[PDB]
């Protein structure tokens, strides 16, 4: 007698499925009246067959599958890896041939990768930098820079902002204020995600800033000349007079050298008793591994009294 | 532990219209994998150790038990079948060997018109072409309707079969009424081509 066979169909188009990394995902293919024939699952990039039916023909063996009522016919990865995303294809040996597609994608938690990834930049101050900072993950991981403690970070057009996106932070001529930590975070809305602290040391010359230029003191009272230093490396600070002789520390002079955060240094030299051979012009020095600077501070006497005849 | 191939299967392989083609895959240890044939085209399965999957009853696998060899047999080729066909093995990953099919059409002439009338008493000429081919013919039959004809079944035949020139001239002398039919001439490694005769007197 015999009957007669059906023509099997795909009841619906495979559904995309993403799953994380390192759990299981589960490619499943619908048919109608599959009868006879039979259903399989096969790589596509890589050619490579997968599934016939219940038999599970790779080797891989992660790879498993099984049928409802030979409607429903899903294929089980294990251990998803990165590799296993891609296209796969269900196949029916109907004449002429039908198959489907459908796309696994495996997401990944984004993972800061320290070769591409900046350390601890030294740049002298006016030339150009890029701070970088590189990371993976599924999906492309964002890199959003932040200046540690709050401090804003200025664009190229002069507006200053709190984050800023992009692997590169280009930062064309350094400065002083540059110097610090930054931050670097990669984000993909895979958690968690992570940061890496990146230093920004500048180096500059010495920067000296005199408080007061001209100072009038009296014989036989005391007075102190002052200057503050910026620069980093650290600097040495000392005093010479007129052509360039060292303040001699024994006697009137005293010194006292502080340093007040921000690189900054504080340099006094108290000279008393003031006589005439301790008044003229003096300098305060300040030099690190880059060069030296000086600012000038003139001591005149001023009488004790003036009488106006 | 590990399987590989064989090196000497000759991945070019040339068929022709008809007959039937063969795709020898020779894979050395193979162990408890199994081979199969794939059309890299558009990714179709055609056999699976021994059993067919296609469902094209053309395509059939060929392996006697305990051998290297896992021949992929295509009957009745045709020219859209020319294309690539990979040699699987179910490894992790899979090890391929892609072998490339090019089958060609080889047709067989007989010089002449197809149909010959020629008066009793006067000879008969019939000379066969078979250029087509990509390897020259093996052999060349000469067909008398429907039995193969034989130079001794009949005084006056004249046989000259070369395959240097793929050629082959049967020659009858002094046609007799007994002598109409289709001549066929049928090359091995080619179609048939035939040509009627008629006499007078
Ligand atoms: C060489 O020179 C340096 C530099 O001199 C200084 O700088 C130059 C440029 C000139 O301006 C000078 O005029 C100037 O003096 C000398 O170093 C200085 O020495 C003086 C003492 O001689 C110190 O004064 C003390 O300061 C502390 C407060 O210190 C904080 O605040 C400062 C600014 O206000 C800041 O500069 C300090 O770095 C420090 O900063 C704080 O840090 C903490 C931690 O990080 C942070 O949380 C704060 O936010 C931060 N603050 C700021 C504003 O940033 C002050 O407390 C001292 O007062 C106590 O002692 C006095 C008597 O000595 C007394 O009158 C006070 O009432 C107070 O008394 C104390 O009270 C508490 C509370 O009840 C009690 O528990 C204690 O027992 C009690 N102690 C006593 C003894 O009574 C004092 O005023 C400078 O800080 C110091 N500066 C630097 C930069 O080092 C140096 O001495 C000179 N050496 C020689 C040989 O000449
Ligand atoms: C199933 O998933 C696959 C793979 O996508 C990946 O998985 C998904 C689950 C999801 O996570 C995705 O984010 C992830 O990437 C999908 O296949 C992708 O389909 C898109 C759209 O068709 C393709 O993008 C196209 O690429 C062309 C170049 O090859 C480009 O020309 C196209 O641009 C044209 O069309 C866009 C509109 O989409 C238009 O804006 C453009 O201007 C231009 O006209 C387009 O960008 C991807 O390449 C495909 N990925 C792969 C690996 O092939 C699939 O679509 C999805 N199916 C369903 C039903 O969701
Ligand atoms: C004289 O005879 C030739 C063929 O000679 C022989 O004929 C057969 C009956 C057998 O005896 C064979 O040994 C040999 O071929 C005739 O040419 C051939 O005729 C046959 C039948 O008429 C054709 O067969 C067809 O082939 C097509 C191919 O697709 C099939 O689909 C058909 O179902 C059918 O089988 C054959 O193709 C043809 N050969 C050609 C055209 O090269 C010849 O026709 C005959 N003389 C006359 C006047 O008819
Ligand atoms: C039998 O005939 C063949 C070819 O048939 C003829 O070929 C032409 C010369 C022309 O006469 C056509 O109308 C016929 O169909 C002969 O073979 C050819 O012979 C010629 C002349 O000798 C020669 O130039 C060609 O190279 C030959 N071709 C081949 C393929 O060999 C053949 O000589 C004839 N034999 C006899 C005994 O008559
Ligand atoms: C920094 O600027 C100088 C001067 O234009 C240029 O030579 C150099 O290529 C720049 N470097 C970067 C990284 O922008």
């Amino acid at each position: 007698p015999a009957e007669v066979i059906v023509d099997p169909k795909f009841s619906s188009p495979i559904v995309n499925m993403t799953a994380p990394v390192g759990r299981d995902a589960f490619l499943t293919c619908v048919v109608q009246d599959l009868g006879p024939y039979k259903v399989a699952w096969l790589r596509v990039d890589t050619q490579t067959i997968l599934t016939i039916q219940n038999h599970v023909i790779t080797k891989n063996q992660r790879i498993g599958i099984a049928n409802s009522e030979h409607k429903t016919w899903t294929m089980r990865i294990k251990d998803i890896k990165e590799s296993d995303k891609g296209w796969y294809m269900c196949q029916i040996n109907t004449d002429p041939m039908k198959s489907q597609m459908g796309y696994l994608d495996v997401v990944v938690p984004p993972d800061i990768l320290d070769y591409p990834t900046s350390t601890d930049m030294v740049v002298r101050e006016g030339s150009n930098v890029t701070l970088k900072c590189a990371a993976t993950g599924s999906p492309e991981p964002t890199i959003t820079w932040r200046r540690e403690s709050g401090v804003p970070i200025e664009l190229a057009t002069g507006e200053e902002v709190m984050s800023i996106e992009g692997t590169d932070l280009v930062i064309p001529n350094v400065r002083r204020h540059h110097m610090g930590a930054y931050l670097c975070i990669a984000s993909n809305g895979v958690p968690p995600s992570v940061s890496k602290r990146i230093t920004l040391v500048v180096h500059f010359p010495p920067m000296i800033t005199v408080q007061n230029q001209l100072i009038g003191a009296v014989e036989g009272k005391g007075v102190t000349l002052d200057c503050e230093s910026e620069a980093y490396p650290k600097s040495i600070n000392y005093w010479t007079r007129e052509r360039g002789e060292i303040v001699p520390p024994g006697g009137k002079y005293s010194a006292n050298v502080t340093e007040i955060g921000g690189y900054r240094n504080s340099m006094r030299l108290h000279i008393n008793p003031l006589t005439q051979a301790e008044f003229g012009s003096y300098r305060c020095v300040a030099k690190n591994s880059l060069g030296d600077t000086d600012g000038t501070i003139k001591l005149y006497r001023i009488p004790h009294h003036h009488h106006h005849h | 532990s590990q399987p590989y191939f064989d090196n000497s299967s000759r991945r070019e392989v040339t068929a022709t219209v008809g007959q039937a083609a063969l795709l020898h895959c020779r894979v050395r240890n193979l162990g408890d994998r199994a081979v199969s044939w794939i059309r890299k085209r558009d990714l179709h399965i055609l056999t699976v150790g021994i059993l067919t999957y296609t469902n094209d009853q053309r395509f059939q696998s060929l392996h006697s038990e305990g051998s290297d060899e896992w021949t992929l047999r295509i009957s009745s080729p045709q020219p859209r079948d020319s294309g690539t066909y990979e040699c699987q093995v179910s490894t992790e990953p899979k090890i391929s060997q892609g072998f490339r099919l090019n089958v060609v059409v080889s047709r067989a002439k007989i010089l002449g018109n197809a149909e010959l009338f020629i008066k009793s008493g006067s000879d008969i000429n019939l000379t066969c072409l078979a250029m087509q081919s990509p390897v020259p013919p093996s052999f060349i039959y000469w067909y008398k309707g429907k039995r193969v004809m034989n130079y001794s079944q009949r005084g006056g035949i004249n046989v000259i079969t070369e395959r240097s020139t793929r050629t082959s001239k049967l020659l009858i002398a002094k046609a007799t009424p007994a002598d109409s039919g289709n001549y066929t001439c049928s090359p091995s490694s080619s179609d048939s081509a035939s040509v009627v005769v008629h006499v007078i007197n």
